């Protein structure tokens, strides 16, 4: 009593139920660098200009 | 000449009050600006200096062909 399979049901992709639980670090990684701080707040403008030699805007 | 021409003493005065201080503010800001370039090169934490690296969003997490990966 066993039916062969049709065309594409063996390639199906399927459901399993177990009870092994799931690894939660399987890449074994460490601990990520933290990022930088953000930029926040309103643009102010420059004070006193350029700031660059004489020039004052 | 002094009531048509010269300009009062206390008006220089304090002319030169202010000058001395918007120049005094500005040489204060520039020396803080070169020890911030400068420990922003040396320690790269900050927002300057940021040279590119690669992006994290070209990695493909799809299971491949083979499991060992």
């Amino acid at each position: 009593g066993w039916v062969r399979p049709d065309l594409g049901e063996l390639s199906k992709v399927t459901k399993v139920k177990t009870d092994r639980p799931l690894p939660e670090n399987p890449y074994h990684s460490r601990a990520r660098p933290e990022p930088n701080p953000e930029v926040e707040g309103d643009l102010k403008p420059a004070r006193h200009g350029s700031r660059l030699f004489f020039w004052t805007m | 000449i002094a009531r048509t021409f010269f300009d009062a003493p206390e008006k220089n005065y304090e002319r030169t009050m202010a000058i001395l201080q918007i120049e005094s503010e500005k040489a204060e800001l520039r020396l803080k600006e070169l020890e911030v370039r400068r420990l922003m090169r040396a320690k790269g934490d900050g927002p300057w200096f940021q040279y590119p690296t690669i992006d994290k969003a070209l990695i493909d997490h799809s299971p491949k062909a083979t499991p060992d990966n």
